[PDB]
């Protein structure tokens, strides 16, 4: 009930500046040396072809080997978000930048495939499944322009979801104080809460982009 | 993006990416402070050593946390302290503009 | 600089899709079972 | 193919063990291996290829 | 020197702190050095405003109450999953040998 | 943690005060250091340890610091 305060995502606040912060996801790639793997390589590559078997029946034959760019945007994602959420790193997720790394070349990707391969089904996918003469033309048009700016809705969603939770939780560490002891209890507990909110939701996000470019890359 | 050709497999052995494979240096531990300049002016400062010094390191520290078969969580744990200690000291500008006592 | 930065994500994109790609576990489970059936016998001069 | 045996058998007898192995041993010991022109997978397996 | 996969990794005391460190000061100032080391530093860097204690100091400790709650009520039943999963890979690389033979 | 306690006690003790000739003694002996050597010719390792004795030493002045002005939270 205090004060808020906000811009944590200045790129170049320091002389070497916050595009490190992009390259904290290689220090956590799990490097393979032995045959018999360790524990976390075990856990890293039950959970990787555990998605690839559930992605299976999505894959399709335009798809064929691009599974490995999917499950990569996935761990990209992954780690823009949980990493996002640790204090002193500054929300790499709120540029739009990256955002726009991660659905501007993959949508221009899928749909110049798609309008290079199937044509005459790409714009069957702009109107609905028999649609009479009267109710074509505008449903073709809205239709028009939501698959054109459907991704940039993906591109916004992925920020927003940070955006949004790093704004919460600024909030309600700037309204506690250290000395109150009831305070700083409440504070932490809904951060607690807060956290286990916005863990849920980061890897939930992460899981729904990959199934909806499984779906798009199908197509 | 090859093995180092100072490696060679018939005296060493199989590849290992945490042991130096050039001529067997005396480290930095054992010098007594009196050829500390010349330790430093003996070992080159190129991009490419220096990034071979790290990924030596790094696997280093690898077999000393993970590659072992009983890899706990201790490696996972301090890399994100180290990385939040890494990247405060970045952001401190930003972070000593607010501050909390106004003379300390 | 948003020219800097969307190409550091992708140079991040692609060296995690190479990380995926080499991340697997080889097996060896070609047995001699085969050779178990490759019984030759010679022809009886009947 | 007594003596091919004896050989195969001796190169068994001759094979580090797979407890301590390193990854590029096995890919020495076993040279089905992988590399730039060799069929892709999103987990390289042995029939991850074709399946159809 | 051929490389030797060791069983157990490093020692490692607070969670994190490698044990190579705390004994390093052994010879000199004790078991007691390195605490006392680290409570200086701890007591220093926010005394003289070096570490900032604003907002994010609380997500800090969010994080580490809940990674310290849920690294202790999952930690044996995940490693002991991943060890499952290795032995299984053992075993299957050592029948195939003995079945090789055979 | 009755163990911390019992090794506070053993080797967190205040120095004696009879020390004096034998503390100045070894600072003599450093002063005899400081102008001819024993510090070119001891192992960087050893060197870094040395620097980190003066480190924990030293942050008892700032601990006594925090100390003189009350409480430890900074300046209340
Ligand atoms: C819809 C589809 C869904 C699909 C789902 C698919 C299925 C799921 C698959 C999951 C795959 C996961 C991905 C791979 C993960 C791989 C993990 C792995 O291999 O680990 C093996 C690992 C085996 O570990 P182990 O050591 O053998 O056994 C663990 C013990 O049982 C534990 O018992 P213990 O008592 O031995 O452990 C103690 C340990 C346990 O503690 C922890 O592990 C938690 C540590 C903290 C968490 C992180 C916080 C770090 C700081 C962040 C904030 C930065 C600001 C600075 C600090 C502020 C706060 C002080 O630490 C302590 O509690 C004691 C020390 C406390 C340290 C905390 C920090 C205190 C700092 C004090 C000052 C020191 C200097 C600070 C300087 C800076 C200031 O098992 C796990 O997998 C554990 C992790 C499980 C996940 C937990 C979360 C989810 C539940
Ligand atoms: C830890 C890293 C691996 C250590 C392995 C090691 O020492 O042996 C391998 C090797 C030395 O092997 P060696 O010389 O054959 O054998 C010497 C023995 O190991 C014995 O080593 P030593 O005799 O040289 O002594 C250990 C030495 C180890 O050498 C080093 O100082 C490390 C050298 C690498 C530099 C970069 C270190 C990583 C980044 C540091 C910042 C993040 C730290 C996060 C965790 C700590 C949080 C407090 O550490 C020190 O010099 C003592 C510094 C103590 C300062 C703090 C005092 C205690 C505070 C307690 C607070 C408690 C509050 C409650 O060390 C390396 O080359 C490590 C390279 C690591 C590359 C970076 C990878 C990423 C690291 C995480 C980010």
């Amino acid at each position: 009930m205090m004060a808020s305060l906000f811009s944590v995502f200045d790129p170049t606040s320091s002389f070497l500046s916050n595009w490190l912060s992009m390259l904290i996801p290689l220090l956590f790639m799990v490097m393979s040396f032995w045959l018999i793997p360790s524990r976390p390589q075990f856990l890293a590559k039950s959970v990787l072809m555990g998605l690839n078997r559930e992605m299976s029946l999505l894959m399709g034959p335009a798809s064929f080997g691009a599974n490995i760019l999917v499950i990569a945007l996935f761990l990209f994602i992954l780690f823009n978000n949980f990493i996002g959420l640790f204090p002193y790193i500054f929300t790499a997720t709120s540029h739009l930048a990256v955002t726009l790394s991660l659905a501007v070349p993959l949508w221009i990707s899928f749909i110049l495939y798609t309008w290079i391969k199937e044509t005459t089904n790409a714009l069957a996918h702009l109107v609905p499944l028999g649609t009479p003469a009267p109710l074509m033309p505008f449903m073709v048009l809205m239709e028009i322009i939501s698959n054109m700016i459907r991704p940039i809705t993906l591109s916004v969603r992925l920020a927003a979801n940070m955006i949004a939770g790093h704004l919460l939780l600024t909030l309600l560490g700037a309204q506690g104080t250290l000395e109150n002891l009831y305070v700083t209890s409440i504070v932490v507990f809904s951060q607690i809460i807060l956290l286990m909110l916005e863990f849920s939701v980061a890897i939930i996000q992460s899981y729904v982009f990959m199934t909806l470019m499984t779906l798009y890359a199908s197509e | 993006g090859d093995y180092p050709a100072e490696y060679n497999p018939k005296v060493h052995g199989p590849y290992d990416p945490a042991r130096f494979y050039g001529k067997a240096d005396v480290p930095l531990g054992q010098v007594k402070l009196g050829e500390l300049s010349q330790w430093l002016g003996r070992r080159n400062k190129n991009p490419q050593a220096v990034a071979a010094a790290v990924s030596r390191g790094w696997w280093r520290w690898q077999h000393k946390y993970v590659l072992p078969r009983k890899g706990g969580i201790a490696p996972y744990i301090q890399l994100i302290v180290g990385c939040s200690i890494f990247f405060y000291a970045i952001n401190y500008g930003k972070m000593v503009a607010h501050r909390q006592r106004k003379y300390h | 600089p948003w020219i800097m930065v969307f190409l550091v994500s992708m140079a991040l994109l692609w060296a995690i899709m190479t990380m995926v790609f080499f991340l697997y576990q080889p097996r060896s489970v070609s047995s001699a079972k085969g050779f178990s059936d490759r019984t030759v016998y010679l022809n009886w001069k009947w | 193919r007594i003596e091919n045996y004896k050989a195969e058998l001796g190169k068994l007898g001759q094979m580090i063990p797979f407890e301590h192995m390193t990854l590029e041993d096995f890919f020495e010991a076993f040279p089905e291996k992988v590399l730039n022109p060799d069929p892709p997978s999103p987990n390289v397996k042995k029939k991850p290829f074709k399946n159809n | 020197p051929r490389p030797l996969r060791p069983v157990n990794p490093g020692k490692v005391r607070v969670g994190f702190v490698p044990e190579e460190w705390f004994t390093f000061f052994y010879n000199k100032t004790g078991v007691t050095g390195p605490y006392v080391l680290g409570a200086g530093a701890l007591t220093f860097l926010l005394s003289k405003e070096i570490y900032v204690v604003e907002h994010e100091f609380y997500t800090g400790v969010a994080i580490a109450i809940m990674g310290t709650y849920g690294v202790k009520k999952f930690g044996k039943q995940i490693a002991d999953y991943a060890d499952k999963g290795i032995g299984e890979i053992e075993q299957s690389f050592k029948e195939y040998q003995d079945s090789s033979k055979i | 943690l009755a163990t911390f306690l019992k090794y506070a006690k053993v080797e967190l003790t205040p120095p004696g005060p009879a020390d004096v000739p034998k503390i100045q003694e070894g600072i003599q002996n450093l002063i005899h250091s400081a102008k001819t050597g024993k510090w070119k010719q001891v192992s960087v390792r050893e060197a870094w340890l040395n620097t980190l004795i003066v480190t924990e030493i030293a942050m008892w002045f700032f601990v006594g610091e925090c100390i003189g002005k009350g409480s430890v939270i900074g300046y209340r």
